[PDB]
């Protein structure tokens, strides 16, 4: 009926929120593996600079 | 009545009659309004169970003949702008052309209010049209 | 002499030669598929040897029926109907059968499926007959003689705007 | 007829909804006790009795065969609906058409997600299984990476 449909779309709604939320959390997972190289290269570039 | 009229301008004298009407919604109507009266249980949302056959006739009868011609339009109101509701749904079948009209279309300013995507046209093949 | 047992244990009737003889006794190989249907009907399942007969039925026979029937093919029927044999009811095809089939394409003058069918024969049977082998290479040096090679359109050179797509 | 003459039959119905509306119709008039949407109890025994009647028969009994190809209708996508519940039940499987994709240009607009065969490959031809056999992983993986 009515308030169904209502509900009913009101899930796919959601649903298509959380995919796009996946999809931005594998996004910015990938970058955040791409950066954190940077812990094990940090650390040794601002010695004189203290 | 109307459709009489029609059908005799068509038959006896062969013609290509235009037959507008607003609306068809209120025939259904009023047939429920005494189904229970006449002693026929109510079917589903409220309508009468002879829903179907009572408005295939008219549809039926509403056609265009090897004598005569007739172009109809029919208004159909959809309440609570619910679709899915028995005396639409049963219409879309006895229809060649539907246009489909959106409160949200026209809450945007968009008039006519229409959805191409919920409309849809029997002639819309690369053999009739362009 | 053994009897044959159906998908659920029960017998069935190994007795087939009245119906090759009706087989080989009808006209068109239309006749011959119901006398098929009429043997699964009566549960007495085809052999290899009504098959075999089936197909020089299709092979002598005029026609499908008595009327025309359009784009009728006595290959593809008889491939048809190797296909029913060899799947559905898993008998292995003999050399009969190909040599008929082989005949049937001579007949017709379809030099292409005559060498496809001798390669057949010579990778599952012990090799395509010779006599069928020339008939099928002079049917094909004849048709390429007279220019029936290949069709006509696929020929004509048409560029990418020029194809009449309809 | 057919079927028990040894021959393939293909039955088509458009459709099997107008057909319980009618079964309703006649109850509701002739005062039958209703169900569920007012569609009496009869209505999954009617539509079970009527395609069971479609078979693979035995090769004993002549081979022949029978296919059903109902045809059903969804309300904005109302699968939960009574009808459709039990044809969905009684059926050996379903094929979902969708209208964004009839919109977006995939015509016909098969659902594969929502479309299934519960025969399986047993019915594909040899060349045709070998093809489906990767052609189904192939889509899965293109769905997944989608």
């Amino acid at each position: 009926s009515g308030k169904l449909r209502l509900y009913k779309e009101k899930l796919e709604g959601y649903n298509r929120f959380y995919s796009i939320v996946k999809t931005i959390k594998m996004v910015t997972l990938a970058k955040y593996r791409a950066a954190q190289g940077r812990i094990r290269t940090r650390d040794f570039s601002l010695r004189y600079t203290e | 009545s109307a459709l009489t009229m029609a059908e005799y301008f068509r038959d006896v004298e062969g013609q290509d009659v235009l037959l507008f009407i607003d609306n068809i919604f209120r025939f259904t109507q009023a047939n429920s309004e005494v189904s229970a009266l006449l002693g026929r249980i109510p079917a589903a949302v409220g309508y009468q169970p002879t829903l179907a056959e009572d408005l295939g006739q008219l549809q039926e009868r509403i056609t265009s003949t090897t004598k005569g011609s007739i172009t109809s339009v029919q208004a159909v109101y959809v309440p609570a702008d619910d679709i899915t509701d028995p005396a639409p749904a049963t219409t879309f079948s006895h229809l060649d052309a539907t246009t489909v009209l959106d409160r949200a279309v026209a809450e945007s300013g968009i008039y006519p209010a229409v959805n191409p995507l919920e409309c849809a046209s029997r002639i819309m093949d690369p053999d009739v049209i362009s | 002499a053994a009897k044959k047992y159906d998908l659920f244990g029960y017998e069935v009737d190994t007795n087939t030669a009245p119906w090759i003889e009706k087989i080989k006794k009808c006209k068109y190989y239309d006749e011959a598929g119901e006398v098929l249907v009429n043997m699964n009907v009566s549960n007495c399942p085809p052999d290899i040897a009504t098959y075999n007969a089936t197909l020089q039925c299709i092979y002598q026979s005029p026609s499908k029926q008595s009327t025309p029937v359009d784009n009728e093919s006595k290959f593809c029927a008889m491939m048809d109907l190797l296909e029913e044999m060899q799947h559905r009811n898993r008998l292995k095809p003999n050399e009969e059968s190909w040599t008929w089939v082989m005949k049937e394409c001579v007949k017709s003058g379809q030099f292409r499926l005559g060498y496809c069918i001798q390669q057949v024969m010579e990778t599952e049977c012990k090799g395509c007959p010779a006599d069928l082998v020339k008939a099928n290479e002079a049917n094909a040096q004849k048709a390429k003689t007279e220019g029936k090679e290949h069709p006509g359109h696929l020929s004509q050179q048409a560029g990418l705007f020029d194809v009449k797509v309809e | 007829y057919f079927m028990n003459r040894g021959r393939h039959c293909l039955c088509v119905y458009d459709d099997l909804s107008k057909q319980a509306v009618a079964y309703r119709q006649i109850s509701l008039l002739l005062r039958r006790p209703p169900g569920r949407e007012a569609y009496p109890g009869d209505v999954f025994y009617l539509h079970s009795r009527l395609l069971e009647r479609a078979a693979m028969l035995s090769p004993g009994k002549g081979g022949g065969s029978v296919t059903a190809l109902p045809i059903v209708e969804t309300l904005s996508n109302d699968v939960t609906a009574y009808i459709v519940t039990n044809v969905i039940s009684i059926t050996d499987g379903q094929i979902y058409l969708d209208t964004k994709l009839f919109t977006g240009g995939q015509r016909p607009a098969v659902n594969i997600g929502l479309s299934v065969s519960r025969v399986g490959s047993s019915a594909q031809n040899a060349a045709m299984k070998g093809v489906a056999g990767k052609l189904k992983g192939i889509l899965a993986e293109y769905r997944k990476l989608a």
